């Protein structure tokens, strides 16, 4: 078979192992995806019939807890607009102290 | 001792036999005068030498050391006292006062407490008792959050 | 090739492919930058390989933080930098402006043309530009309302409306208030701290100073109404002599003496402050604080504090000009000739603390000639896109104060420049009237990609505004929510005149350069 | 078990080596014969730092690009022969012994030992630098309009053509300016003390020569005045701190009093030093070591304004400009160590950063050139076309006389030549006249690069040379026509033609003796 | 040069290994002629070769080959020339012409020659004078690029790759007076057996002042004799740099020792280890000072030197070398050495002998002849020996 | 007291600075995670010397790391004990214009470092770990021990630096 | 400490010295009464045969 072989310009001048997302098909969607599913993650531990949950960290440690803050970060994110709200959950943390 | 690098330099005999009888005089000295003001417990920051716990024994001072340099600060401001960085007699304003000081033994562990009678003191503190250290941090997270309140 | 011959592991690319990767990597560079141009461009989010996140809309800050690895790309990576270091602005513009020069003298260059008939096009439409600026400018003498409205532009193309309205009262009033009507503006004297809380629309001016670091003593006091300021540098720890020295003693009372004795020169210093101290402050009414850019001992510091001194140490070294500038006293090296016309005077001292970190104020200067800007911010991206947003509004409106002019903007100034070159090029001779001709159409990309980003018919909107300004000679721009052509004076749009000066210099040497390389050639070491 | 005599060298000889060693010539010549007159075209080089130049400067071209052939390196060596000794005309000598060495392998491989066309060679060459000599014409050197033509017909060729009258006035003034003759007789245009600051940003037109030095350097303390009118300037090569010494000592101290006795020395010691400097009653002081604290209160005290760590270059000019001398023991500090030359010191600020000016000097012998432009490549190309102007303009002070240009002087000598070889008997006349055809090859590459017709062209400029008074006709590069180069305007000194074809000549000299390689002998 | 080949080469036969050792020899032993040693060598070891694959003990042809060469040393005695007899300086000059032929200075054999013999000439000693001498390699040769070779000059005094000290030092002297020093003027510091231990802390200042004050006591001394310029092969110090700088002086550093000698015995100074003298104080004596006519500093393509011209006490010579490049200049060096070697051997002996082969053919001749006079198996030794020459 | 803080350019003294806080740290009694589990009061006696004690009992490193990559802090993080460094503590195309480049790099520099000594009470040193050789080592180094020198004038800078004929009468 | 002396009869008291002290501790445990000596410390052969 035959290959498309790259389009001129920006994409044969981005350097090997980058990434660039463009578009609302290829950004938007995909942000909107990652938050809904970070935040789906930690649904079910909101309230007085909260469950617990066990984490254990990078260094064999273990947390059991259905305290948010302490869940975020335990946890590792490797997605920037999960990342973003994470630091809005902490600041909210900072400030007040709950919720 | 002193901060620059130092030297005991003797030419006799005499000094080399009353070196260490000198010594040993002046730190009898300073420990009762400390002792004289009415003190009845030593709390230090660092290190402790073997002259001084038996002269402070002698005298029956009670010798505390703890080592944060956070606890020392928490501990003066719920007893009243100012920490002192050199060795001297307090005056009385520089003079702590706490109702209790006393070694208990609570499940397997040793603690020293200061206790108070009054209702409001500085600070208090709160002792949690459980089965298991990831439940004693739930409750300790969940104080927290009450604080925070 | 000759070289291969030579050097078989060498790489060239001879006539025709050196101009087609030059005009390649031009066009891929200016086709991801076109969309930030305008108050309608878009965000651009950048990560890099720790993780972390940056928001940005700023050409330079695109340009080098986004991954390419082309010699022309680093040539206009540089010619940007100069740009901004020099300028402040522009940096979009410039790679716009290349890029179209690049692309429209290489449609004239692929019918058989050679590249000095259209550098010297170039060069001649340069003068004619550079001569109709010159006299397009508007001269004003630089009110309050003409710098609100020439910080409201520059800093309305990086953040939102609610944010440029407080951004822009801030910058020009501190650009105000460190002026004197003589000895050119002097920055450094304006202080950027960023302190993270308290969401971003809390952006404040202090006419006075916020110091990083706080008292260290427990015991000393948190606020001072009325305080009398120190500022020095000499040194109040133990210091050690610098030949060779140790201490020889014979029994423990020696000892005791040495010990004794080895502090005096640092006692004597502290008693020297306590004394002017008591000498000023009879009364305990007023306060006493010291500024030290070295550091201090903790007997100093109980000492101090024994008699109400609030001392800060190791401090910045720019502090010890700001403060003086500020409160009004003098910064000096020993305590031999203390006096009371050495300390300066200061209304209010206070202090924050958020959570492990602690901050000073000082305030309530009865002239201050150096401020504060103090940014807040609940994200560490958002602290850093406004440190850049202010840094751009400072030079806009410093520069605006340097020059005695003002220019229209929103691409009026293009159309006046292409349709003057349009009528002067019949009287050059030869073939450079297609320079000329490739130079305007080069100039008239700002009101094209304007109107490309607002959401209108780039053709059609550059027709509309090619009608006016002919039939009435009006300098006349794109309105931005309606397409409609527009008078940028009367709306209140300006621009640097040095800004377009550079630009139009420096767009035209690297084009010119760049058209005049023949070959390629890496033959180097490995 | 293996039996070997030289190991692993090899041994190449015959008629292959003296082929691959013109051949190599003349590929050394072909890389670089594009980059010849007023239409030449840049080269962009990709250095292994990561770097690029964008140049078109022959010494510069050829001293980025690394090669195996020996052949090679011994004209990329004397490419910067060339450059040391005279400047200019690094790409001529290039292409002329390339075609010196090609017109060779004719005779070579007509069984024709290389011993006579050396002979041939080295008898040319003489006759060569007599019709040179005999072609001069005389300049004063007091006629700026006749040096700035020449200075202008030198940089005609490179970037900076757009601003050659800026050019030309810069390069005067600056040679001008440096020129000093001092104790006994020994007259000398050292330029080491004209030093070239590129600062990006601003407007080429900007660029300019001062009266004085500017320094990256700002005051120590922020109460120093900033600006002085008429400054009085002493520059010291000593630290004023308090050092140990050398000689292995300690101190030993048994009483109180010792120790604060010993840390006040020290600041005894130090205001001694202060009070020595104050004693001469200056404004400004300049050392390229340390300076403490207590030693700026007390300068400051005394209204005195210092600056901390200059190089030792930078403080030698500054010595130079202001008539001061530099000091090591303030102690020997005398009046006429004191410079007063000065005019106006201050410090500005350029895009974030601290300038000190030292300008408005009486009698200068330093000086400082400043360029402004858009970016680092184009400031360091501007930087060498200015080297290049200043060394023709101190070639043409050192040795007043001219010849025409565009290839009049190179058919002028082919003529003579080729009318004095009828005179010759033997074998040696075919080398003879070779040689003399052969300078053709510089009037043959302006006229390619022009883009004219060579075979024309070159035909009626040599009919033209027949005639008797015709030496100065040439080709006008920009248009591909002959003119006369009186009318034209383009002149350059004799010593860049001497050197060029003296330098040309023995390499090809050189290249012919070599008859064997050996390889791979591990010093 | 065939020295120069056999010692670059690298080879790992010891019977290759002995006619490099035998090249290299030849070099030291005399200077030239270590290409045609090498020749004959091989070509009389091929000749008896034959000679043993014959059934002819190796002990015959060894002593063939002894009687053969003593024969051939003894009738060389009858070809000589006496230089007396021809006019000297042709006679110099054409043995100078034919050492350089052959090299790349060739065609410009008789200025060339000119310069060597003048050299030589220059640098003649006076000895005992039962024999006068000529030691060549104390002629300082210089090599830089830049113009054609035929403008490389003699200069009638030394040269030195040297530059002065420091930029504010005056950069001619006319009358110049000369003082070698052997010993660095930087400040003094005490021996490792001594310290310094202070107990009354007012006893630091004059210490620390004497530690500079001696070096200034020293220089000031050397300087009140009129001294112009000082040569010193150690360092020379910042601080007293400024001495000579006030006091209008030149002075050099880092010079080499060699040079230093023949500077100091051109020029009439002597050479000084220290200023001490039979008694306890240190002096330093007008008598003991070098006289030049002329001291200046010159520039040669991008690059300076230090001249000194017109020593009196006796005559020296130098010589700079121009050339296209490094290769060139490095190659005229070595092809000047041997012409200098001839002349030098020839001017100790008065005796020449003709070239291109006239020498071999008489000697083959004779000895063909002379081996039948033996009648016996070294015959055919005698003439392979006559053969192989 | 009697403080010392340090300094860790490149990449090989990155590494070789954090192997030696990785080896002190098991020799005191300080962990991954910033607590102290020793059991000998000789390993809390000069803890203060090296260590800066946290609101909370925690315990962070006097040191400063920079390298002009953004790869080599990353591999120092992501390597064990990587994590006990301050967040702040890091500084990080080679060659732009500015007519001086690192001049920023070199601020940021000597704006940690005040702010690190800010906090102890009596230091006396700075230990700088960098390749020597190098071209970070000598020429991206722009002289940062002058730099060094220059700001504070009077306390030691402590570098492990890696590594004839004629013979007659007279 | 160290020790700087000039006479060899103050060596002599300076050896001397020494075991004095050794001895005057001894002596002083000895006249207490006490039968059995327990210590944290090393005890010498010199105490040991004491
Ligand atoms: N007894 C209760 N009945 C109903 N809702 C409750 C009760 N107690 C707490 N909640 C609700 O739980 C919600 C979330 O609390 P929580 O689960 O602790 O998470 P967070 O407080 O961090 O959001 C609050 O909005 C509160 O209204
Ligand atoms: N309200 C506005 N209406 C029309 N044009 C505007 C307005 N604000 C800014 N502009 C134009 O946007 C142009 C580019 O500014 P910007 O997008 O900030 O990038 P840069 O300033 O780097 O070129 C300016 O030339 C200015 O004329
Ligand atoms: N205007 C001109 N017309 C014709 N020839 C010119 C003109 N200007 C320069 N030249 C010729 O160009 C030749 C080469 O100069 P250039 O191309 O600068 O390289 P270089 O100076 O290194 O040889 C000179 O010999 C000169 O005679
Ligand atoms: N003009 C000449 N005519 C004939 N033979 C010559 C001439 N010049 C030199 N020779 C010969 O050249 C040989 C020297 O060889 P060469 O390589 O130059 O030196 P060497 O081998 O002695 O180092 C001698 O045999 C000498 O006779
Ligand atoms: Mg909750
Ligand atoms: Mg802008
Ligand atoms: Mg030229
Ligand atoms: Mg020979």
């Amino acid at each position: 078979a035959l290959h498309v072989p790259k389009a001129p310009g920006f994409a044969q001048m981005l350097k090997e192992g980058a990434k660039h997302f463009s578009g609302l098909e290829e950004a938007v969607y995909r942000n909107i995806q990652a938050c809904k599913e970070l935040a789906q993650t930690t649904r079910t531990a909101y309230g007085p019939n909260g469950m617990n949950k066990m984490v254990i960290n990078h260094l064999e440690k273990l947390f059991v807890t259905n305290d948010a803050a302490t869940i975020l970060r335990e946890l590792e994110v490797q997605h920037p607009a999960a990342k973003m709200i994470v630091m809005a959950s902490h600041m909210q943390e900072q400030e007040v102290g709950d919720g | 001792i002193t901060e620059t690098k130092g030297t005991v330099l003797i030419k006799t005999a005499e000094e080399l036999m009353n070196f260490s009888k000198g010594e040993e005089n002046l730190m009898d000295a300073q420990v009762k005068a400390i002792a004289d003001t009415g003190a009845n417990v030593v709390v230090t920051g660092g290190k402790v030498a073997d002259m001084a716990l038996h002269y402070a024994n002698k005298y029956n001072i009670m010798l505390v050391r703890l080592n944060s340099k956070w606890d020392l600060r928490r501990l003066c401001k719920t007893v009243g006292a100012t920490a002192l960085p050199r060795l001297t007699p307090p005056v009385l304003e520089e003079m702590g006062h706490c109702d209790s000081v006393y070694l208990s033994e609570v499940g397997d562990t040793q603690v020293v407490v200061f206790k108070h009678e009054k209702e409001d003191g500085a600070i208090s503190t709160i002792v949690l008792r459980g089965s298991t250290d990831n439940l004693m941090d739930d409750i300790e997270r969940a104080v927290d959050d009450g604080v925070n309140t | 090739a000759a070289v291969k011959t030579l050097n078989p592991k060498a790489e060239v690319a001879r006539a025709q492919a050196a101009l087609a990767v030059n005009i390649s990597a031009a066009r891929g560079l200016q086709d991801v930058l076109r969309t930030n141009l305008g108050p309608k461009g878009t965000m651009k989010m950048l990560v890099s390989g720790a993780g972390d996140i940056k928001l940005t809309k700023d050409g330079n800050v695109l340009l080098h933080e986004m991954q390419i690895q082309h010699p022309t790309a680093s040539l206009i990576a540089k010619v940007a930098t100069a740009q901004d270091d020099i300028t402040g602005d522009g940096t979009t513009s410039n790679v716009l402006i290349i890029g179209e020069l690049l692309k429209q003298a290489d449609l004239y260059i692929s019918e058989g043309l050679h590249p000095r008939i259209i550098t010297e096009g170039f060069e001649a439409a340069k003068e004619k530009a550079l001569q109709f600026l010159e006299e397009v400018k508007v001269s004003r003498e630089m009110d309050r309302e003409t710098l609100i409205d020439v910080a409201r532009t520059s800093l309305r193309t990086k953040v939102h409306a609610e944010l440029a309205d407080v951004l822009t009262e801030a910058v020009v009033d501190s650009i105000l208030a460190i002026k004197k009507q003589d000895e050119p503006i002097d920055l450094f004297m304006i202080e950027i701290m960023e302190m993270k809380h308290k969401s971003e629309t809390d952006t404040s001016l202090i006419r006075g100073l916020v110091l990083d670091h706080g008292a260290r003593h427990p015991d000393m006091k948190k606020r001072v109404e009325d305080a009398y300021i120190l500022t020095c540098n000499v040194s109040l720890e133990y210091e050690k002599t610098e030949v060779n020295s140790g201490f020889f003693y014979k029994s423990a009372e020696e000892r005791e003496k040495l010990v004794k004795a080895e502090r005096k020169f640092i006692e004597d210093r502290v008693k020297k402050i306590i004394e002017l101290k008591r000498k000023v402050c009879g009364d305990s009414d007023k306060g006493f604080v010291v500024i030290n850019q070295k550091g201090i001992d903790p007997f100093s510091l109980d000492a101090l504090s024994k008699e109400g001194i609030v001392a800060l140490r190791r401090a910045k070294r720019r502090n010890m000009e700001r403060l003086t500038l500020a409160c009004g006293g003098v910064a000096l090296n020993s305590f031999d000739d203390l006096s009371p016309d050495c300390l300066g005077h200061a209304g209010l001292v206070y202090e924050y603390t958020l959570g492990e970190e602690k901050f000073t104020f000082i305030e309530k200067c009865n002239n201050p000639r150096s401020v504060t800007l103090l940014i807040k911010g609940p994200n560490k991206h958002t602290l850093t896109q406004i440190k850049d947003a202010v840094r751009d509004g400072l030079r806009a409106v410093k520069n605006a104060i340097d020059d005695g002019c003002v220019v229209p903007g929103a691409g009026a100034v293009e159309v006046a420049m292409a349709e003057a070159l349009i009528k002067h090029k019949p009287s050059v001779k030869g073939r450079a009237q297609l320079g000329v001709q490739a130079f305007a159409d080069a100039l008239l990309i700002i009101p094209k990609v304007l109107a490309q980003n607002s959401g209108f018919d780039l053709q059609e909107t550059l027709v509309k505004i090619q009608a006016e300004h002919s039939e009435s000679g009006q300098l006349v721009g794109v309105d931005l929510n309606t397409g409609e052509p527009m008078v940028a004076a009367e709306v209140g749009v300006w621009d640097n005149y040095c800004v377009k000066k550079q630009l139009l210099h420096s767009c035209t040497v690297i084009a010119t350069n760049i058209l005049l390389v023949d070959e390629i050639m890496r033959a180097g070491m490995s | 078990p293996v039996l070997v005599l030289s190991q692993n060298t090899k041994r190449e000889s015959g008629r292959k080596v003296q082929s691959g060693n013109i051949n190599a010539a003349k590929t050394i010549a072909d890389i670089i014969r594009t980059c010849l007159g007023p239409k030449s075209m840049m080269k962009m080089l990709l250095d292994p730092m990561g770097g690029i130049v964008m140049t078109n400067d022959g010494n510069a071209i050829l001293r980025e690009i690394q090669v195996q052939h020996p052949a090679a390196k011994s004209m990329i060596e004397i490419s910067r022969t060339q450059d040391e000794e005279v400047g200019d005309g690094t790409t001529s000598v290039i292409i002329l012994a390339g075609e010196m060495l090609s017109v060779a392998e004719h005779f070579l491989e007509q069984q024709m030992h290389p011993t006579v066309v050396i002979s041939a060679y080295r008898k040319a060459l003489d006759d060569m630098i007599s019709t040179l000599k005999k072609i001069s014409i005389p300049v004063d050197i007091s006629d700026s309009d006749m040096m700035l033509n020449i200075i202008n017909s030198s940089i005609t060729t490179k970037a900076i053509s757009r601003w050659s009258s800026l050019a030309c006035n810069i390069a005067l003034d600056a040679v001008k300016m440096v020129q000093f003759e001092e104790n006994g007789r020994k007259e000398i245009d050292i330029k080491k003390y004209a030093r070239v600051e590129k600062i990006p940003g601003g407007i080429i037109e900007d660029s300019c020569v001062l009266r004085g030095v500017m320094i990256n350097k700002d005051v120590t303390h922020p109460r120093m005045r900033r600006y002085i009118k008429n400054p009085r300037i002493v520059l010291l090569d000593s630290s004023l701190e308090y050092k140990k010494g050398e000689s292995q000592t300690d101190i030993e101290i048994t009483r109180e009093e010792d120790f604060t006795r010993i840390l006040q020395m020290e600041e005894e010691y130090i205001q001694q030093l202060c009070e020595d400097i104050i004693q001469l009653k200056p404004d400004v002081v300049i050392t390229e070591k340390g300076i403490s604290d207590l030693a700026q209160h007390y300068l400051m005290r005394a209204n005195i304004t210092a600056i901390r760590r200059v190089r030792k270059t930078d403080n030698n000019r500054i010595a130079r400009a202001c008539g001061a001398r530099i000091v090591s023991r303030p102690e020997e500090l005398r009046e006429d160590d004191v410079g007063t030359g000065a005019g106006l010191l201050e410090i500005k600020k350029i895009g974030d950063e601290y300038f000190t000016f030292i300008t408005d000097c009486k009698d200068p012998k330093a000086c400082t050139i400043l360029l402004r432009g858009a970016s680092k490549e184009i400031l360091s190309e501007v930087e060498r076309n200015l080297q290049d102007a200043m060394q023709v303009c101190r070639n043409v002070l050192l040795d007043p006389q001219l010849v025409p240009g565009g290839g009049a002087s190179e058919m002028a000598v082919a003529h003579a030549l080729t009318e004095k070889s009828k005179a010759m008997t033997g074998v040696e006349q075919w080398p003879y006249r070779a040689v003399a055809q052969a300078l053709e090859v510089i009037p043959r590459t302006l006229i390619q690069n022009c883009g004219a017709s060579t075979i024309r062209l070159l035909t009626s400029l040599r009919a033209k040379h027949t005639q008797e008074n015709c030496e100065t006709w040439g080709v006008n590069g920009e248009t591909g026509t002959l003119v006369d180069m009186k009318e034209l305007g383009i002149w350059e000194p004799l010593a860049v033609k001497l050197q060029t074809y003296k330098t040309a000549v023995e390499t090809a000299v050189l290249l012919l003796r070599i008859d064997d390689i050996v390889s791979g002998h591990k010093k | 040069d065939g020295a120069t080949i056999l010692k670059l080469l690298e080879v790992e036969h010891p019977a290759a290994k002995v006619l490099c050792e035998l090249a290299d020899l030849q070099d030291k032993e005399v200077g030239d002629g270590t290409t045609s040693v090498v020749i004959i060598a091989a070509e009389l070891l091929k000749n008896a070769d034959e000679l043993v694959k014959q059934k002819i003990h190796p002990t015959s042809v060894i002593s063939g080959y002894r009687l053969a060469c003593k024969e051939a040393v003894r009738y060389i005695n009858e070809n000589l020339i006496v230089n007396t007899d021809e006019l000297g300086r042709d006679c110099l000059i054409n043995a100078a012409k034919t050492s350089m032929s052959s090299k790349i200075i060739g065609i410009n054999g008789d200025f060339f020659a000119n310069m060597v013999v003048d050299a030589v000439l220059a640098i003649k000693y006076t000895d005992i004078r039962g024999q006068p001498r000529y030691p060549v390699n104390s002629v300082n040769i210089l090599k830089a690029h830049g113009r054609s070779q035929m403008e490389s000059m003699l200069i009638s005094g030394y040269a030195l790759n040297c530059v002065v000290g420091s930029q504010g030092m005056p950069k001619r002297i006319v009358n110049a007076k000369i003082a070698c020093l052997d010993f660095s003027l930087q400040k003094t510091k005490m021996k490792l057996g001594v310290q310094v231990v202070i107990t009354d802390p007012e006893k630091l200042d004059q210490i620390r002042q004497r530690e500079s004050d001696i070096t200034k006591e020293r220089i000031q001394k050397i300087l009140a004799t009129g001294a112009n310029v000082i040569l010193t092969t150690g360092g020379i110090d910042d601080m007293c740099l400024k001495y000579f700088v006030e006091a209008g002086a030149m002075a050099v550093r880092r010079v080499l020792k060699r040079d230093l000698k023949r500077i100091a015995k051109a020029s009439g100074a002597t050479i000084l280890s220290t200023l001490a003298n039979l008694e306890g104080e240190e002096t330093f004596e007008a008598a003991m000072l070098g006289q030049a006519e002329e001291v200046v500093q010159e520039r040669i393509c991008d690059d300076e030197l230090i001249l000194i011209k017109n020593t009196k006490a006796r005559t020296s010579a130098s010589i700079i070398l121009r050339g296209a490049n490094d290769f060139m200049c490095d190659e005229m060096e070595r092809s000047l050495h041997d012409a200098l070697c001839v002349v030098k051997r020839v001017l100790e002996s008065k005796s020449v002998v003709p070239g291109g082969g006239a020498v071999e053919a008489a000697l083959s001749i004779y000895l063909e002849n002379y081996a039948t006079s033996m009648g016996s198996r070294e015959q055919l030794a005698i003439a392979e020996f006559a053969r192989s020459l | 007291m009697r403080e010392i803080v340090h300094i860790q350019a490149g990449q090989c003294g990155n590494q070789i600075g954090a192997k030696f806080w990785e080896v002190i740290s098991d020799e005191h009694g300080i962990d991954p995670t910033g607590t102290y589990h020793g059991d000998s009061d000789l390993q809390l006696d000069r803890i203060s010397v090296y260590y800066n004690e946290a609101t909370g009992g925690k315990y962070v490193p006097r040191a400063i790391l920079v390298d002009l990559e953004p790869g080599t802090m990353d591999s120092v993080r992501s390597g064990p004990f990587g994590q006990i460094f301050r967040p702040d503590n890091f500084v990080f195309n080679w060659a732009k214009g500015h007519y001086t480049e690192g001049a920023e790099l070199v601020d940021s520099v000597l704006d940690v470092v005040r702010k690190e000594a800010e906090s102890c009470d009596c230091l006396q040193g700075f230990q700088l770990t960098h390749s020597l050789g190098g071209g970070t080592g000598s020429g991206m180094g722009t002289l940062l021990i002058s730099k060094i020198r220059e700001e504070y004038p009077d306390r030691i800078m402590n570098t492990f630096s890696v590594v004839e004929e004629a013979e007659e009468e007279a | 400490a160290e020790i700087r002396v000039h006479t060899v009869e103050d060596y002599q008291a300076i050896v001397d010295a020494e075991w004095n002290i050794l001895y005057d501790k001894l002596e002083k445990i000895h006249h207490s009464g006490a039968k059995v000596v327990l210590s944290k410390l090393p005890i010498g052969d010199v105490a040991t045969q004491y």
